[PDB]
This record gives structure tokens, sequence and C-alpha cells, in this order.
């Protein structure tokens, strides 16, 4: 689970509830007295097909459909969790980040560095009220009270 | 009766609510959202202890039956927002020019403390404090 | 019954050339009926599922082979 | 400043390890919450599709069962108001025999909605007087709502048609043939004379053959073997005797004197004749067949043995009485040949074996007999507990049912119109208590509810179609639980009856708990002891 | 199970798969590969044949009633009536509820 | 302790039970004020009856003192939290 | 202290420690009890140590089963416990007027005032106050409407209302029942027995017995007609000699005839009684019922069942009294010499079964002067709740009968008697009147604590009640339902005379007593 948040950062639950299962149904398969490596081989094989069937007929280009594809894979990663009602504006809100953090690298290959939107958290006002910051927010105050709190250029 | 020796008396929801230590974590998110009212606009910290354990009550009578949380959730937002639409509808603006509406209104907020016994002072006094602590530097307002 | 209906309508769509466009059936857990989860917006990275699937198949396999545990008092 | 000292009064002046609680809070409301938690463990085992339940108590001894007083009879319940609720239903079990599910659902939510009503501003004197007066409400309306009656209790399809509801709550899947066992067994007994006995009806376990092999047979089963060489008897003539089968003592002291020897020698072969001439004065009689209720002396056997006579001894002077009930003979207190109106009369008299088990069978050909014997198969000893828990279910179903012949629809179409109409009367009753009225009627859709959770459909939907069909003009129209969506049907056509008695005692019951539960504003728990329990208990 | 609507239909076939234990546990206990033995008997009853069962010593399939391999009728007919009623009594239980012991000593 | 483990977030302040450590009788009738001190392994600290050089009611700046005489003790606010791979941000390259 | 100088294990109060320790278990117990008083008191719960339930309102059985361990409490305890005894009510009202009288006395004692005056002060005050009561009776004719009306006052405010209802009948006609004109009352014949499978209003009242045991021979009949009553105390089964007889024989015939003649001396008395049975009645329709004190061996039932006869053994032993009085026989100790004149006669004799007990019923008697209540209901701790309400009723009910006057209640005689101990207290030399106001302020809680439990508040319904009677002069109580100045007279609200001069006696006693104690020492050990 540890290295499937790491690599991808979705999907944490869905893998270890898989492996499990796999790993269940591999037993009594080796109860029937199906040797191990037989049941290995072909969890190989059923998963390079998996892959391949994917790759080949499932998936679907998002070139054609544009940012609300984006704003639906936001919504449906933001469900089961704390903010999956108000989706419509949290993932208005995600986007938005995404694409300001957006830069392009050399083989001109557009690479967005999460990780860079700076979360901050403070409690109070309802959760309408987070804010996205058209710049970057600091955890900091000013060393002095005589400075000014506001500069403008 | 403070762990370390001393005495607290109070009416405030936040000021009796910091002093309990509890084991169950449920109590514990109730005194941090004590903490936060209180925090936040530092008024309303027992109507909002109150107003939470009704919410859940009233919600626990439908998780008794077959009412899956994720819909309770969803009215609950959903009324959310029409509370916040309909408390900006009956809502009236102030002069903040006039002294004597800001001294009611102060006199409203402190008529369930103990010095409601001392009303007119301590108006003048927080209110006085208010206007001579406020700021402007820079193009920022703030009041600290 | 919910899943046997999203099989019957995957098993369709695999088997008659025309209806390629039942692969989106999905499920609406709101109302408990198959969905199209394509025009539904119910969308998900595909390498979620690609390294989900090769992660999932690797660490079965390595608990797979294991028949002998030895485990030594400290 | 660091320590809160006990008050001053009461609180100081309580001893060691008692309790004391007084008010709404802390006492009303918990009684309440226990109430309400007793229900909810119950609950789920309620309706045909109620589950069984795997309880162990303290001596290890298991029971699975969905039936609600077995269930609460196995549980160490310690608080004090759901021990009222346990007699309450206990009361409910002793008076009718089925309810007691019912009394349980009843009280708790009448509690839980007290504890509401009390909640919102009203006080208990007002929650009591309306709950009161919906209970009086309720039993005038109960008898209008009556469908059908019994009208015939010596046929055997109608009775098994109307035991079929009452055992069909227990052991859904199989009702048919328990019905017809059970209703075989009632008909058996209950004669011209209009009093039916309960305990006429006897249950035998015998494990091996699976629960669709028990029968019913119309005499008395006896796990136990014949003392005599004779094991089968085809024109018994028994002869009971209360008194061992052995030469009787003088009851003061024995003491034989010899001061000869010719009454050396001539003492025993003097007893052995004595016991030989009394053994073939009672078989003279034509007794093939001799029962005893205690020790049997070798002689006694002997002698027995040479006149072909079957010998059975009975423990339990119980056994020895409905053995006499059943063959019709006098338990005779001396060793006296029978007279011919104290011999007893069965059709036939053998030994037999079931499964491992020897038995003594005391059969009757024709299709009466005071006592009647259920022999009950099955894979296992908790299957056959279950088992008989359902035909004491369904014998006590027969018993009401020749004490009122009333019935009224079930699966919650009475209770459906016993909320509405009460209800409809609250509407129109001016005062405070119309919100207790009204939550009187609403505690009946508990039962409805119960029985949508159980058969795994949502409740909401099937109270709403239950109030637009009642309102509608249907008052026979329950839950169908042969549905996999929820849905309604009448239930007259169906064949779901409940006794108007069960549902009037249960109702009455279940009021009153609830009512007395209210009445109480303090508690005072003395500290507990770990006695061996009182000795009136044993 | 075949011609059911399909509820009942997976349940059924649950049954009829479980019924296969006996000669599965035979040729598992006999050192057999329990697999081969199971699909060359399912062939077989199939295309017909009552008494087709596992025969030891050849390491094969045989006809168990010309092999004189008899048990009464009753001894099955008891066993399933057994095993459903066990199996029936313990899917139907939900709760357990286990009170403290008393006498403890 | 709780108020100075309220303000040394680096302390590690903890209490023990002289029943479940199954001390001598005399360390249970006669020595209940212990304060242990463990730096890296070993004691710089061996307070045992701190009620004679402390008193009864003594409060926390009474205790911080005396653990200071000996220099036992070393020496903002934010909202709620600031901490959230290693890629920070990268320009056109 | 000295004691603690002299025994080291020993705990002594001194001075005024002993009156705070005594003024505060006092008003401990006031305070518990307040809540008991009156129609609209609160039901309490009451667990023992077996878990048993306990619900109950009486004064003196919430003392006994509260866990107080105060010596304060126990003599408060052994003074209520004098009083149920004697009267059967008042208890509460015992427990509220000893505390208040306690927490007066303390308001004067706290300013520097010795105890003594306020004893005096009490003693004159209690003179006063009897002197009033016995002016105030009123001296009524004991009709049925007095005495349902007594019964109404006792067990509306012990039971609820409808139960209380039919508790006054049954308690009212069984009063009359058994009572003979210009005798005392003798409470023992109305037995008690309660039975656990009805609703608590089926309780009714029988004109005749109620036996908590049956025929033990299954060939009786269950139910006769027409019965002629035979009540003896006659052991009808086998005795040994006293002198340590045996037997000695030498043959088989010879045990057998020393067995059957060791079994005439009884079959001797059993054929008596069946030589009486045929004389007395040659009919099927009559019938015999023989009730025994002692026991009787299955070879007399089976003799006595072969002659139609019902037979029942070991009953209680006033149950000879009770069947003699009802049925109207002689109680027999021998056989000796029995005549057909000794025999009572009843009307119906039927047996009824409940579970694993069985009861016989003898009614239908020609006129019972011993009656039976039987208390039903589905709870064992609702029958000892009816049972201890019937108790209270029987007490009231028989004393209002005794004295011929009765009280009126609802509190209008504590109000009447505070004001005339006011009217009283200018008489009194010195600073008694003190002790006098004091007693007169303890006398008022009863209003007080009336008006409390209905919902109202003391003061000013007190002070409406006390005007009303000033202005008019009558005897206006409380009205529980309004709190306005009502007649208790006019009303039916009515209370013991006995119980209140046995109130004002005690509690005046015990509370001069307890505040002349200087010193509680514990130095036995
Ligand atoms: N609106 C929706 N309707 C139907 N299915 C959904 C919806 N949103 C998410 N899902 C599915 O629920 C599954 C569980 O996702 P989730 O558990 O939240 O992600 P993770 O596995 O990272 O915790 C996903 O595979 C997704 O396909
Ligand atoms: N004179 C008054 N009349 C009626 N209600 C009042 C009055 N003064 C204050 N309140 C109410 O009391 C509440 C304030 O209670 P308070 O002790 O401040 O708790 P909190 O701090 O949680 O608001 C407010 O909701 C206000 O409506
Ligand atoms: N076939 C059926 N369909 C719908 N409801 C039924 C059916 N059979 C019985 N019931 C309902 O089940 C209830 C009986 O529940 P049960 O488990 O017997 O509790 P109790 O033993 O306390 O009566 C009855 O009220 C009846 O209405
Ligand atoms: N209907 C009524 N209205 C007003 N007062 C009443 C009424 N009934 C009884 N009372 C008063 O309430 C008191 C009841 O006290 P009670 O609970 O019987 O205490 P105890 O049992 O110790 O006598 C009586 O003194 C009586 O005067
Ligand atoms: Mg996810
Ligand atoms: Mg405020
Ligand atoms: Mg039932
Ligand atoms: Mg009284």
């Amino acid at each position: 689970a540890d290295l499937q948040d790491k690599e991808v950062g979705d999907g944490t639950t869905s893998v270890v509830i898989i492996a499990a299962e796999l790993l269940k149904n591999a037993d009594e398969l080796v109860k029937q007295k199906i040797h191990p490596t037989s049941v290995i081989s072909g969890y190989r094989l059923a998963c390079k097909e998996a892959v391949r069937y994917i790759n080949e007929n499932l998936i679907v280009n998002t070139d054609e459909l544009g940012r609300d594809c984006l704003i639906n894979a936001a919504k449906t990663s933001m469900s089961s969790k704390i903010i999956g009602i108000n989706g419509d504006f949290f993932a208005n809100m995600v986007v938005d980040a995404v694409l300001a953090i957006k830069y392009t690298d050399i083989r001109g290959q557009p690479r967005y560095p999460v990780n860079s939107v700076n979360i901050l958290k403070a409690h109070g006002r309802s959760q309408m009220e987070s804010m996205l910051i058209s710049g970057y927010a600091l955890n900091c105050v000013v060393g002095s009270q005589g400075m000014p709190k506001r500069i403008v250029n | 009766l403070d762990p370390m020796g001393g005495i607290v008396m109070t009416n405030d929801g936040n000021a009796i609510l910091r002093e309990i230590q509890v084991q169950h974590p449920a109590a514990k998110s109730m005194i941090e959202i004590s903490r936060t009212q209180d925090e936040e606009v530092g008024d309303g910290t027992t109507s909002v202890i109150i107003l939470a354990g009704e919410m859940l009550s009233v919600a626990e009578h439908f998780l008794e039956q077959q009412m899956h949380p994720t819909v309770v959730i969803s009215a609950y937002r959903k009324a959310l927002d029409d509370m916040i639409s309909t408390l900006k509808k009956i809502s009236i603006p102030v002069d903040i020019s006039d002294s004597d509406m800001m001294l009611n209104i102060i006199n409203s907020s402190i008529t369930t403390k103990a010095i409601s016994r001392w009303s007119s002072l301590a108006c003048n006094i927080a209110l006085d404090a208010v206007k001579m602590v406020q700021f402007e530097e820079n193009g920022r307002k703030e009041i600290d | 019954d919910l899943v046997a209906k999203l099989r019957a309508f995957h098993n369709e769509a695999q088997v008659n050339p025309e209806r390629k466009n039942l692969k989106w059936i999905g499920l609406d857990l709101s109302n408990g009926k198959p969905r199209d989860n394509k025009q539904a917006g119910v969308f998900e990275p595909t390498i979620v599922k690609v390294k989900s699937l090769k992660f999932a198949t690797e660490a079965a396999i390595t608990i797979l082979r294991i028949d002998d545990l030895i485990k030594l008092h400290p | 400043a660091l320590h809160v000292p006990k008050a001053p009064g009461f609180a100081q002046m309580l001893k060691e390890g008692a309790k004391h609680f007084s008010g709404l809070e802390e006492a009303v409301y918990r009684n309440i919450q226990a109430c309400k938690e007793l229900a909810q463990t119950t609950r789920t085992a309620y309706g045909p599709n109620g589950m069984n339940k795997m309880v162990i108590n303290h001596l290890e001894k298991l029971f699975v069962t969905n039936d609600a007083a077995t269930i609460l009879r196995e549980l160490e319940v310690q608080h004090p108001a759901a021990k009222m609720i346990v007699m309450a239903s206990h009361m409910q079990e002793q008076e009718v025999g089925d309810g007691t599910n019912f009394v349980l659902v009843f009280a708790g939510a009448l509690l839980e909605l007290a504890e509401e009503l009390l909640r919102i501003g009203l006080s208990v004197s007002e929650v009591i007087e309306g709950y009161e007066i919906a209970c009086r409400k309720a039993h005038e309306i109960l008898p209008n709502l009556v469908c059908c009656s019994a009208k015939n209790l010596r046929d055997i399809d109608e009775v098994s048609s109307l035991l079929r509801t009452s055992i069909m709550s227990k052991q859904y899947g199989n009702e048919v043939f328990l019905a017809k066992l059970i209703a075989q067994a009632c008909v058996s007994i209950f004669p011209d004379s209009g009093h039916f006995n309960v305990d006429n009806i006897r249950v035998c376990k015998i494990l091996g053959s699976g629960i669709s092999s028990s029968s019913v047979l119309h005499g008395m089963v006896f796990k136990k073997e014949t003392e005599g060489d004779v094991t089968s008897v085809k024109d018994a003539k028994i002869a009971v005797y209360s008194c061992p089968f052995d030469g009787m003592i003088t009851e003061t002291k024995g003491t034989v004197l010899i001061k000869t020897a010719e009454e050396l020698m001539n003492f025993s072969k003097g007893e052995e004749n004595l016991m030989d001439a009394q053994v073939k004065a009672i078989a003279d009689t034509g007794a093939n067949v001799v029962v005893t209720g205690g020790k049997v002396a070798d002689m006694a056997l002997h002698y027995a043995n040479k006149y072909n006579i079957m010998l059975v001894r009975l423990n339990s002077k119980w056994d020895l009485r409905r053995l006499c009930k059943t063959v019709g003979a006098t338990a005779l207190p001396r060793l006296t040949p029978p007279v011919l109106e104290e011999m007893g009369h069965c059709d036939s008299v053998y030994l037999s074996e079931v499964g491992d088990t020897q038995v003594v069978v005391f059969k009757h050909e024709k299709e009466d007999g005071a006592i009647s014997t259920i022999v009950l198969r099955g894979s296992t000893d908790n299957l056959m507990d279950d088992i008989e828990r359902a035909v004491d279910d369904g014998v006590n179903t027969f018993k009401v049912l020749t004490r009122d012949k009333r019935l009224v629809p079930g699966g919650g179409a009475t209770e459906i119109e016993l909320a509405k109409q009460i209800t409809s009367y609250g509407e129109t009753c001016p005062g405070l208590e119309q919100y207790a009225i009204k939550k009187f009627a609403e505690a009946f859709e508990a039962i409805p509810r119960a029985l949508a959770e159980n058969s795994g459909v949502k409740a909401n939907e099937v109270i709403s179609k239950l109030y637009a069909v009642h309102q509608e003009g249907n008052k026979n129209v329950g839950l169908d639980i042969e549905a996999e969506v929820p849905a309604v049907k009448d239930m007259l056509e169906a064949g779901i009856l409940d006794t108007y008695l069960g549902k009037y005692w249960a109702i009455k019951l279940a009021t009153n708990a609830a009512v007395t539960v209210l009445r109480v504003d303090q508690i005072i728990m003395a500290k507990p002891a770990g006695g061996p329990k009182p000795p009136s208990g044993k | 199970s075949r011609t059911i609507p399909g509820k009942q239909q997976l349940l059924i076939g649950a049954y009829a798969k479980a019924l296969e234990i006996i000669p599965r546990q035979l040729c598992d206990n006999a050192g057999f590969d329990a697999t081969n033995i199971l699909n060359k008997l399912r062939a077989r009853h199939a295309q017909g044949g009552t008494w087709y069962g596992v025969d030891i010593n050849n390491e094969d399939i045989a006809d168990n009633f010309e092999a004189f391999v008899w048990e009464p009728a009753m001894v099955r007919i008891n066993a399933l009536t057994a095993a459903s009623e066990a199996a029936c009594l313990i899917v139907s239980v939900d709760e357990t509820i286990k009170n403290p012991r008393s006498t403890v000593d | 302790m709780i108020c100075l483990a309220a303000e040394y977030p680096a302390v590690k302040f903890c209490k023990v039970k002289s029943s479940v450590i199954g001390a001598s009788s005399q360390f249970t009738r006669n020595a209940l004020p212990a304060l242990l001190i463990y730096k890296g392994g070993e004691l710089i600290g061996n307070f045992v009856r701190v009620t004679d050089q402390l008193g009864d009611d003594f409060f926390a700046v009474d205790l911080e003192a005396f653990l200071q005489e000996f220099g036992l003790l070393p020496e903002v606010l934010t909202s709620v939290r600031n901490s959230a791979s290693e890629d920070s941000d990268l320009e056109i390259d | 202290a000295a004691v603690k100088t002299l025994n080291p294990k020993a705990e002594v109060a001194r001075a005024q420690a002993a009156l705070a320790v005594n003024i505060s278990a006092a008003r401990g117990l006031q305070d518990v009890l307040r809540t008991n008083l009156g129609p609209k008191g609160t039901m309490k719960m009451l667990v023992s140590g077996a878990g048993d339930i306990k619900l109950t309102k009486d004064g003196n059985v919430l003392l006994h089963e509260m866990q107080i361990q105060h010596p304060t409490a126990s003599l408060i305890a052994k003074v209520a416990t004098a009083q149920d005894d004697i009267t059967g009510d008042g208890t509460t009202s015992n427990v509220l007027i000893i505390g208040e009288l306690l927490k007066q006395a303390d308001l004067y004692i706290s300013e520097g005032l010795h105890p003594r005056i306020i004893t005096e002060g009490f003693e004159a005050a209690k003179e006063k106050a009897l002197q009033f009561l016995e002016e105030v009776k009123v001296s009524r004719e004991m009709d049925r409407e007095t005495l349902i009306d007594v019964a109404r006052t006792s067990l509306r405010t012990k039971v609820h209302a409808e139960l209380a209802d039919v508790l006054t009948e049954a308690v009212v006609d069984s009063i009359l029942a058994i009572k003979k004109q210009d005798e005392p009352i003798d409470l023992f014949m109305i037995e008690i027995m309660e039975m656990k499978h009805k609703s608590e209003t089926d309780t009714s009242l029988i004109r005749g017995l109620v036996l908590d045991h049956g025929a033990r021979h299954p060939d009786m009949k269950k139910r006769v007609e027409d019965a002629y009553i035979l009540t003896c105390n006659v052991s009808l089964e086998y005795e040994k000699t006293e002198v340590n007889s045996g037997f000695f024989y030498k043959s088989a015939e010879e045990r057998e005839k020393l067995v059957k003649a060791e079994r005439k001396f009884i079959e001797d008395r059993v054929k008596k009684i069946i030589e009486l049975k045929r004389k007395v009645c040659g009919d099927s329709d009559k019938g015999f019922v023989v009730i025994n004190q002692k026991g009787i061996d299955p070879f007399s039932l089976d003799a006595l069942s072969k002659e139609g006869i019902v037979a029942l053994r070991r009953a209680k032993r006033r149950n000879m009294e009770r069947l003699t009085l009802a049925c109207g026989g002689v109680a027999l100790n021998s056989f000796d010499d029995l005549s057909p004149d000794c025999l009572g006669h009843a009307g119906l004799v039927y047996e009824y079964t409940l579970g694993e007990e069985k009861f016989t019923f003898i009614e239908k008697c020609n006129n019972p002067r011993s009656v039976t209540l039987l208390i039903k209901g589905p709870n064992k701790h609702t029958l000892t709740q009816i049972k201890d309400a019937v108790r209270d009723g029987l007490r009231a009910v028989k004393n209002a009968i005794d004295d011929g006057c009765v009280v009126p209640g609802a509190g209008a005689v504590e109000v009447a008697m505070a004001e005339a101990l006011i009217k009283h207290k200018p008489s009194v030399k010195g600073r008694a009147q003190l002790g006098v106001q004091a007693f007169a302020d303890a006398l008022l809680i009863i209003p007080k604590v009336l008006a409390q439990n209905s919902g109202f508040d003391l003061q000013e319904t007190l002070v409406k009640i006390q005007a009303e009677h000033s202005e008019s002069g009558q005897l206006v109580g409380v009205d529980l339902n309004t709190g306005e100045p009502m007649v208790a007279a006019e009303v039916g609200v009515w209370d013991n005379y006995c119980v209140k001069k046995q109130l004002l006696h005690s509690c005046t006693v015990i509370a001069t007593n307890i505040l002349l104690v200087d010193e509680i020492m514990r130095a036995g050990m």
C-alpha cells in the first residue's frame, strides 16, 4: 500500500484488497493440489493479458474530452472522502492549482510537479471558504512588529 | 478544579470544556470544535456545542433505520447552504458610526455573563479599547 | 444480483460486435443499478489500475512462494 | 482546592458500595437506554426471518434459538429496568405462550418515544396518562379488527392451518410438517369436554434421523428397558403399583426373631412361597404387564418371569401418574391384585430401539387417548430443543384457540391498523396528552419495521405502502416476506393469523411494563453481594 | 440447478460442487492427483455410468458396483440429511453470546 | 510535570507506579517522590525524597527552578500545522 | 478528648459537634423522604444485594431499605418503626416533622440559645397542639362513605389512581365483613393471599378462605358444590411409638400380619371421619372437605378419596381459626367425640391451579367473620407494593372505626395548629416563645411539602392557605391540582386522629431527646 501511494497516489485500498483476494484464491488452488509454480505462472500470464486488454480496449483518450475530464477525474477521486460532497468546488480548485503549477522540460514533456502546492490548514470557517492563493502561502510572520505587514511592489 | 490547584469560576463554554479530560475521541472532537469556535469569533461557544449535539441526535434517529450516512451528510450540507442563505436574508445592517448601537450590541453580547451587573461600564471599556486599538498602515486594516 | 447484471452486460459487450459501447457499464452506488460511467463522468487514470494490478500480482506471487517459516527466538 | 467532598446529607450517610440515582437525567434516561439496549439485543430474532442466537450460560450449557423468552432467560441481565421488561416478557409467556418478542419490541419503542416526549418538554405524569388512554383505546379497537374465527377444533386440516402461523416464526423453512404433527397431537387430546390440558402433550427427543422423521404416537414412550424376560405384549392388561415390587416390611423396625432350628430352616422357604403366591395372585387377574415405581426384588422378578409378566420400572412419580392417565389404571399402594376397574388396558406394549436408545412403548391403536406423545428425531440435541420449543409454542397456540377462537391478521397489518386508528383518535383529543397518544400509536410501527428489517427490505417504503393501503380501507394487508422488494399483500387469504388473546395480553403487559418503568424516579441500589443465590430460589 | 432462475442456481451448484469432496479426499489420502481423477469421473458420469468411482489400487477410476464397493443407501441418506441440517443450523445463527463463567475455582 | 511538558515540547515527561516496578518495601513506604532522569541512558539526576527540599504544596515554578539549580532543564503559535516525493519545481529547461 | 485519652481507638463528638452531626443526619433523612409525601409523590426503586427489585413509596419501607449507617438515622428509623407498628401510617410525616423540628431549633441554637429553652418551648407547644387537636377533631358516625373516603386518602397516596379505587372497596368491605359490633377488630382474620397471573386491577375480596395448597390425591374432586367443612388438627399419617417400640417376627406371614396391624391406629380415625361423612350426607350433591393442620399419609389419602372426600394437609395454624370463623365449624384436636354439629358449611369449594402451585377456594359461606384479600399482579414487586398499600389501608380503616372521630387532611389541621400556637405564644412566659415559634414552623412542613411535590412554590401557596384560614376560619388545606385553598372535610380528605396524636407525641419526644444530646461516644472496644 505504501508503494502504491508513493508511485501513484490513488487506489491504495484497491491494491491491498486485490492482493489479498489473489492470495486467498491461490491458496485455495494450492489446497486443491495445484502446484504453486503453476499458479504463479498463471497469475503472471493473467496480469500481462489484463494489462494488455486494458491498454487496448478500455482506455479513453482525454484529448477529445477536455477540462471536463479533469473535473470528473478529480470528483471521482474525491468521493469517499470528507470533501466528497463539495467536489463541485474542490475539483475546480484542484484543477486550477495543478494547471497553475504546470511547467515544461526538455523533449517538450509537460511535467506537473505536485508537492509544490503548499497546503496550509487552519480551522475556522466552512470548507467553502477554503482559499486558492494565486501565488504562495507561507506559515511565517514578520520578525518584528516595527515592519509593515503589507508591501505593494 | 484545576489539576495544578487553581479554581475556575465561569459559564463560558470553552473555559469549561478546556478543563475536562476525556478518553472518548468523539468528546475530543467536540472539545476541539469548542476551541475552534472560541478562537475564530470568540462568542457562541455553548451554542455550537448544543447545536452539534442536537444534530447528531437527530442523525442517530435516521441511522437507527436503514439510511446510509452519506445521504444524511448530503442532506446536512444542503441544509447548511440554505441556513446560510436564510441568515443572510434576515440580516440587517449597522451604522458603525453610531456609538449607541455598538454599545447596545456589546450589551446584548454580555447580558449572559457575570459582568452584566456592570453593563454600561464594561461596554464602554470594550468599545473604547477596540476603537483605539484599530490601526491602518500601508493600506492594510487590522485590529489585533 | 448487481454483479451478475454487470457481468451479463460486459459479456454481451464482449460477445456482440455492435455493443462496444457497453464496456463503460459500471456501478451507480446511489441507485444500486448498473450505469454507463463514461457518460456519468466516473473516470480514473489508467496508471492506477495498471500499477495496482502489477503490484498486487507481485505481492501475491511473493507470498505464495513461502511454504516454510522458521521463527528464531529473540 | 483539589478535591470535591461528598455533599452533607444523604451523600455522606450512604454505604460504601451503594449507588443513588435521582432525577430525570441519571435515572429515567438511563433506564430507558437500558431497556432500548435490551430490545435491540432481542430484536433480530423477530418474525419468520428471525435469526437464531447461540447463547452460552454460566454452566456452559448451549442454547440456539430465536425464542425471545428463552434468550432472556439464558441472559444474565443486570439492569433492573431491563429486569422488569424481562419479567413482563416471562409473564406474557406464562399467560399465553407466544408474543414475548412483541412485548420487548413494544416496550422498547414505548420507552424510547417516552424519552423523546420527556426531552421535548412533557412531564412523566402526562406521558403516563397519554399511554394509559391510548392503551384503553387500542383495547377497545382490537375486537373490531377480528377477521375470522377458528369455528372448529376437532378437524385436523383446519387446526394445522391455524397453528402454521404460530410455528412459522420458528422453523420458517419447514412449518407444514410440524403443523401437521402438532395438529394431530392436539386433536387426539381435547375430548368432547371443552377443557384442554397443555401438559397432556409429551415430547420425546431421540437423536439420529433428522427432524423430518418425527412422528406422533398415541401413548407414552419411556427411554428405559424391560426388567424381565418378556419384551412384548399384544393385549396388555397393565397393573400399576406405586409401591416397590417386593414383599413389604414394617415401617417401625424389622427384626427376625429365631428361637428354634425349625424357624431358621423354614423362614426363607416361607418368604419365597409368600412372594410366589402374591405374584401368582397378581397374574391370575390377567395382568400381563406390571409397572412399579420402586425397586424390584430378585425373587419378585424371578416369579414374574416364571409367569410371563412384563416389568417396567418408572423412577419419576410424574411418569407413573401420566402412565396411569394414559392407560386408565390406578396406582395401587399395596401389592394386592388389581380389581376389574383398577386394571389399565393398552393395545400394545413392547420394547423397541430407536437410533441407539432402548425405549418401552405403550401404544394405542385408536385415534384417541388422554395423553399423546410426539417423538422428535434430529441430528443435533440443540436442533431437537429448538423443535421442542416450536412444539410448545404451537400447543400453547392451540390452547389459546380453545380459550378464545377470535383471530387477527398478522404481519403487522393489525399493528398498522391500530396505529392508524389511535393516531386518528389522538388528533381529535385536545390537551397535552395528544402527543403521548400519537407516540403510543407510532410505537406500533416497530413491529412491521422489525419484520421488514429482518426480511432484508427497507422498512420505510413498506410502512408507507401499509399506510396507503390501510387508508384505502384494506385492514387485512400486511408485509409480504416472499419477495425480494418491499411489497404487501392481503393476509386473510394468505392464512397468516394471530390470536386475539395473544395480541391483547401482549399489548396490556407491554404498556404496563413501560408505565411501571416510567413511574420510577429514584434508584437506590445496595452493594452487590456474591452469595450463592437466595435460599428461596435454591 | 441449470434450470432455475439463478439466485438458487448458484447455491445449488455450490452444493453439487461441495458433494465432490469425498472422491477428492479419497484421492488426496491415497496420494493420487485429485484434479485428474475428478475430471475423469465428471466426464464419465456425464456420458453415462452411475457407479463409477475412485479405484485406489489401480490409481484410476472404475465401476465400483462391479468392484463390490457396496454400502447401504441409508448411510448416504443419513449423512446428507445430517450434514444439511448442521449446515443450516450453523448458517442460521448470526450472534453468539457467552456469559461469564460461574464457580471458576 | 504537566505544566513543564506543556511548556517543554522536547521533554518526554512520563510517570510510573511503584507497584508495577516491584521495588522494595522501603521504597514504597519512605521514598514515594522519585524523579529519575535518563539523558542518553544514564542518570544525570537521581532526586529521591524531594518533599523536604520542595515542600508539600509546591507549584510548577518551584520544581522548575529546583531542577534548573543543577542544570537539568535544557534551554510561536502556528495556525494548526504546516507540514504536508521530492520534486520541487523547475522552469522551461 | 478524655475518652480518647483512656481509649485511643475511640471517636467522639462533643459540644456543638453532636448537634451538628444529629441535625445533619436528620436533614439528610428529611431531604430523601420529602418526595414521598402526598399522592403526587415519586415512586422509589430499591434493589437489594441479591438483585431483588422493591418498588415502594412508604417512609418506613424506604428507611429500612436505604443504605444508611448513621446513629441518628437509626433513632429516627426506630421511631418510624414504632409508629408503623402501632398506627400503620404517618412514617414519612414523622421523619419530616422530626427533621424540621431539629432544623428550626438549630436556627435559634446557632445564635447562642441553649437547647433547654427550645425543649421547654417544644413541650408547651406540644401541650397546646394536643389541646387544639382534641378541639378540632370531627366526631362522625363511621358509615361506609366515611370509611371509603379514609381508605381513598390512604391508598391514593400509596398507589395509582384506579388501583387505589379498587383497593378502597376491597379494604372497606373486608373490614366491615370481619368487624363485630362493640368489639375490637382482629386484623389477623383478613388473610392476604397473593397470586401472580392477572392484572393489578383484578385484586378482589373473597368472602371466605384461599389456601395456597390443594388435594394431593389426583382422584379427589376438583370442585365441590355443597361442602361440609371439617377443620381438624389430628395427624392422619403413620407415627412411631414414643418409647422405641420395634417389631419382632419369625416368619413371612407374621411379618405380613404385623404390617397390616401397625396401621390400625390411623385407620380407626380415618374410619371415624368416613362414618361421620356417611351419616351427615347421603347424597352425591353434598360434599365433604377435610382441612388438616397435620400431615396425611398416602394410605389415608387413598382411603378418603375412595369415599369422595377432599382432604387438605399441612394447613396453616391460623387457618384453623380463620376457617372456624368463616365456615362456622369447630376445630378438633381429636376425634374421640365428633358430632355433625362440629362441621362447618361452605356454599362452594373449588380448586384452582397456577403453574406449579395449586390454590383452594372456599366461598359462598353463610356469614363469614373472616374474609381474604386476593392480590393479583404480573410482577413480584407489584404484589409487594399492593400488599404494603392494603396494609396501610386496613390500618387506616381500623383506626377510623376505633376512634369515632376523624381529622381533616391535606395539611389543614397543621395550618390551624400553627396559627393556634402562634396565637398562644404570648401566653408562654420567658424565652420559650422561640421554641413555640420553632414548633409552629416545624408543624407547617406538611403543607409546604405537599405544595412542593404538587409542583407549586412553598411560600406563596402557604401564605395563601394561611390567609384563607385566617379570613374564613375554616379548615382549609392544600389542593394538589391547583394550589388554591380547599376545605378537606367537604372533599373527603381525612386523616386519622390517632395518627396525628402519635405524630405529635413521638416527634416532640424524639426531638427533645436529640436536642439535649451533647456527646456521641463509641468506646466499647
Ligand atoms: N461516483 C462514483 N460512482 C461509482 N463508483 C465510484 C464513484 N467514485 C468512485 N468510485 C469507485 O470507487 C472505487 C474506490 O475508490 P476509493 O476507495 O475512494 O480510492 P482508494 O482506493 O484510493 O481509496 C474506485 O475504484 C472507483 O472506481
Ligand atoms: N435578554 C435576552 N433575552 C433572551 N435571550 C438572550 C438574552 N440575552 C442573551 N440571550 C441569548 O443567549 C445566548 C447567549 O448565551 P451565551 O451564554 O453567550 O452562550 P454562547 O456563548 O454559546 O452564546 C444567545 O443565543 C442569545 O440569543
Ligand atoms: N408468513 C408470514 N408473513 C409475514 N409475517 C409473518 C408470517 N408469519 C408470521 N409473521 C409475523 O411474525 C410475528 C411473530 O413473531 P415471533 O417471532 O413469533 O415473535 P413472538 O414469538 O414474540 O410472537 C407475528 O406478528 C406475525 O404477524
Ligand atoms: N387528595 C389529597 N389532596 C390534598 N392532600 C392530600 C390528599 N390525599 C392525601 N393528602 C395529604 O397527604 C399526606 C399523605 O402522606 P403519606 O404519603 O400517607 O405519608 P405517611 O404514609 O407517612 O402517612 C396526608 O397527610 C394527607 O393529609
Ligand atoms: Mg481513491
Ligand atoms: Mg455569548
Ligand atoms: Mg411467536
Ligand atoms: Mg399514609
